């Protein structure tokens, strides 16, 4: 009798379009952008994640392939993560807020027709919704480590935003 | 032919069904066998238990008793984990577990009286004291960072009941006596360091021996086998001095 | 856990002679590399010494050439130095470290906080 | 006590040995268990035989005689297929397999007396027909990209020997009779597509 | 291997109706958009309808408003199109398929050519 | 009994320093850039794969 | 299991002596002949 492991595996920063149903939960490696979810027709969004108690500074980030700028700041001893939003190719990079945290993970979700995302401060956290036609077509790709965990376990979801990365006793 | 059949090869005999109620010291001590997987050196592809032989005497009413046994499990759990996917990550493809779902075999022979006259048994009873196998530690050796590490682990062992397993090769019988325990956790769990899964309850297959050269048990030993004993009958007019 | 182990400390005549020892316990020493460093008083901790992999390859700092000497022991898990005839700059402790950097993913630490007490 | 210790349960008794050599037909299905891994539909965490049971019945001299049997194996070979590692590569960690390492068991019992006569035992032999056992096709329902689908796999089942299990438990004795099978491979190959 | 079916062809009254049929085996259909495109000489094939993963959101082509229609059956996994009155251009070979770009690692190919016979 | 798997799997695009005695085989999924190669001392390399009939460019 | 044959045991006492020859290869070797004869002993002979 053979049991599951205890979460689904630390997977590569890939880029795909993960079904619906299912929580992406990623936990961030370097600095800058973790991941940016579009759909390339009227949904483009991307996030970045920046150390805590940092100044405001107009930052160059190679997303979307054309390097751009934007600002961002900080001042919380917690992980700071923006949101960048936009509804067009030709539009202004709504600097959208927001997500803090510790346990420096994000997470991302599709149901119904309806993109939910984590938000908050932790353990105060929760998630949020954003709206768009074709969702079901959109794609992700991702530059830090990520796991997948099935819709149905929002209690555990939730609870992994608040402490997310069961203990690693040493 | 196709055909059915019955002829007689003999005609009666004579047997007794002799009481045998002896005392027992079972002691055993597990195996385990660990593989490499083909790469950099840690992806680990197997740690699992395997037939384990071992060999002892001991002392039974002064008459010096010569024991052989090998041990093994049955219905073993068998756990995966996968702390990463590139190479340089740590991984364990499979590892076996023992749970309240496992047994614990135990083959035991001796070459005393009681036990070389296991042939035909009419029933084969006994009672055994129960005891905990303890789970020592294993470095898992890594070419790089810091060397996970294995510990804890907690069983006893709980009679379960005795098998006869008979070969048979041309007309000769080879023939085994096993013991079958049932398992019951206990504290303290088990845990892979600097790792996702801790505190389980079992007993994983890395370092069961404990640094115990064996784990021992003492038990009575009740057999009514069918002896091919005479009862002083059929035998010459003239027996006597 | 892992543990580092080092012996051969004590007062010194300057001109004099010792050896000095820093084993190694709890990983694996083949694919990490091995320094010295002496600590001391507020002109800050220094680089000693280098050998990483053994290529027959080996560095030195400026106070200690020569009258210092290196050896990677495999064998034992060790560095083992030969100590003799410097300035009385050398009274410090002696630390033996090694900071590894690959990209270990998530799941799992693999880092170390890699100082034996010197 | 820590001492020896015999009494006799009851005097001595006639016992005859004979010979019953009748004809057997063994009919057994195998038994496979599939498992879903957590995530997003494309990893199998086990494909592996099973206990299979099954009872049946057939005709031997007119004399209906009612079997039930139950098939595994043992020494099986496992392989452990990875494709691929992102989240939607398909996978499957371990898939059981046999080969000329492994064998087969199959347990058999039946009622009638020529069986229940088989407590004790000075001998047994027998001597069974040589069977191809061969493999179907499976379509791991895989919810992107083209379906995989394993197809062939055939070997042969050559006698090698009889066995009996006795559980012990309190005056009554639980008994199985066991064949085991040797395993020869055979044509046409299998294959994951 | 992988298989599509169809059905529905033979004369048709200009000002008409029938049906047609393009049902699919091999793969899951669920996760994978579907298509139509009407092929003929020169002119060429062309898109006809869209459906994806039902949004309760679909699109037609330019020829085909109205007087086409589409359905996606998940269950019988197939597409059925409800087809009258339209001009003697619709003369030609209707063909169902989809292509599907996510990227499946090495290893192994689950790369189609899909397009049913028609 | 286990079986070696016949490879040692597809890994994925990633940066570490892997020890010798170790062929290193690597598969091309896009155009340009394959692989790069550093001690970041004295010696850097990198490769570029590109489709055949490709023009002086 | 290795059977075992043990035990067993007659005294020789002496009853009668005659004449006789032994049949020997090179001659014929008149001799006296000692008829003993038996008594079953203690130790009972078994097929262990």
């Amino acid at each position: 009798t053979t049991v599951e492991p205890i979460l689904d595996g630390p997977y590569q920063p890939t880029t795909f379009t993960p079904p619906n149903d299912y929580w992406i939960l990623i936990n961030s490696n370097t600095n800058g952008v973790v991941y940016e979810s579009t759909n390339n027709s009227d949904f483009w969004t991307a996030v970045v994640a920046i150390e805590p108690h940092v100044t405001p500074v107009d930052r160059q980030y190679m997303i979307f392939g054309e390097s751009k700028q934007f600002n961002v700041s900080n001042d919380s001893n917690k992980w700071k993560f923006l949101e960048m939003f936009r509804s067009s190719s030709q539009n202004e990079f709504y600097n959208r807020r927001t997500l803090t945290s510790d346990t420096r993970l994000v997470g991302i979700l599709k149901y119904g027709g309806r993109v939910w995302t984590f938000h908050g401060e932790t353990p105060r956290a929760t998630t949020d919704s954003s709206s768009t036609a074709n969702l079901n077509n959109i794609s992700i790709t991702i530059h830090s480590e990520f796991y997948i965990i099935p819709r149905s376990q929002e209690s555990k979801c939730n609870e992994y935003i608040n402490n997310g990365l069961p203990p690693i006793q040493n | 032919a196709q055909v059915d059949e019955d002829i007689i090869v003999s005609k009666t005999s004579l047997w007794k069904e002799m009481q045998y109620n002896r005392d027992i010291i079972i002691r055993f001590k597990f195996g385990n066998s660990i593989v490499k997987m083909g790469g950099l050196g840690y992806k680990w592809s197997e740690i699992s238990y395997k037939a384990a032989n071992y060999q002892y005497n001991y002392l039974r009413d002064g008459e010096q008793v010569t024991a052989h046994t090998t041990c093994s499990v049955n219905g073993v759990n068998n756990f995966s984990y996968n702390g990463g996917f590139l190479p340089t990550d740590f991984g364990i493809s499979r590892y076996e577990v023992i749970k309240e779902n496992s047994y614990v075999y135990v083959d035991y022979w001796d070459d005393s009286k009681a036990f070389r006259n296991i042939v035909y048994v009419r029933s084969l009873a006994a009672n055994l004291n129960s005891v905990r196998c303890t789970g020592g530690s294993y470095h898992f050796s890594l070419p790089v960072g810091a060397w996970p590490v294995i510990n804890g682990g907690a069983v006893s062992l709980h009679f379960a009941g005795v098998t006869l397993s008979t070969q048979f090769t041309d007309f000769v019988s080879l023939n085994s006596l096993r013991f079958r325990f049932s398992l019951t956790v206990d504290e303290p769990p088990f845990s892979i360091l600097r790792t996702r899964t801790v505190n389980l309850y079992g007993l994983p297959a890395a370092n069961p021996n404990n640094g115990n050269e064996y784990y021992e048990i003492s038990g009575r030993f009740s057999l009514i086998s069918l002896v091919p004993t005479n009862d002083d009958y059929q035998t010459p007019i003239m027996n006597s001095v | 856990e892992v543990q580092l182990v080092e012996s051969g400390g004590g007062p010194v005549q300057p001109g004099g002679s010792l050896k000095l020892s820093c084993a190694a316990s709890g990983f694996t020493f083949s694919n990490y590399e091995m320094y010295w460093v002496r600590q001391a008083p507020g002109k800050g901790l220094e680089w000693v010494s280098y050998i990483s992999t053994s290529p027959a390859i080996t560095y030195y700092a400026d106070s200690v050439r020569g009258r210092f000497t290196i050896s990677r022991d495999n064998a034992k898990s060790s560095l083992y130095l030969h100590m003799n005839s410097l300035r009385a700059e050398d009274t410090a402790v002696y630390y033996c470290a090694t900071i590894s950097h690959q990209q270990f993913s998530s799941g799992w630490n693999a880092w170390f906080d890699p100082w034996g007490q010197g």
